[PDB]
């Protein structure tokens, strides 16, 4: 009974192989567009981190020379 | 048998890279989310 | 009387433009201070 129950539950077990080829072309081709999507969320993650550090940079600079008045 | 080999391999790739994306969407947004309760913060002692 | 005054260096110090010195630098630190928050509240909120 093992064997029954893993002979029958092997996916793609009663799957013809060719619609398995267009499953895997097409999960190949989404997971181009998933990378490409990564590309711009981290750039633009990047880019709010950079803003970040810019307003940190001011406002440093602004300390600074706020004690130093004095 | 080859074919299903590279279909496990595939799925196993797969869910590692969006389990990687989701993290790092979730510790920005924490990160972010951080940020504007900070601001709130500094606001309100203004 | 003298022996007290002697012991406490406080009243003594206590026994005028400083207190208007340290006013002022009290407010241009605030101000800056609220400047520089105003413009994190600014930059942030984007």
């Amino acid at each position: 009974r093992q064997i029954n129950k893993l002979i029958d539950s092997l996916p793609g077990v009663d799957v013809s192989a060719e619609e398995q080829l267009r499953k895997i072309d097409m999960l190949q081709k989404k997971l181009v567009e998933v990378e490409d999507e990564k590309i711009e969320a981290i750039k633009k993650k990047e880019k709010l981190l950079r803003h970040v550090d810019s307003l940190i940079e001011d406002f440093v600079d602004g300390i600074a020379n706020s004690k130093k008045s004095t | 048998q080859s074919r299903e080999s590279l279909i496990m391999l595939l799925e196993e790739q797969l869910e590692y890279k969006r389990g990687e994306i989701r993290e790092i969407e979730q510790v920005c947004k924490q990160v972010h989310d951080k940020l504007t309760s900070i601001q709130d913060t500094l606001r309100t002692g203004s | 009387c003298k022996s007290l005054i002697s012991e406490n260096e406080d009243t003594k110090d206590l026994l005028p433009s400083e207190w208007q010195d340290i006013i002022h630098q009290r407010e241009q630190e605030l101000q800056i201070k609220r400047d520089v928050l105003d413009d994190l509240y600014r930059k942030l909120q984007r």
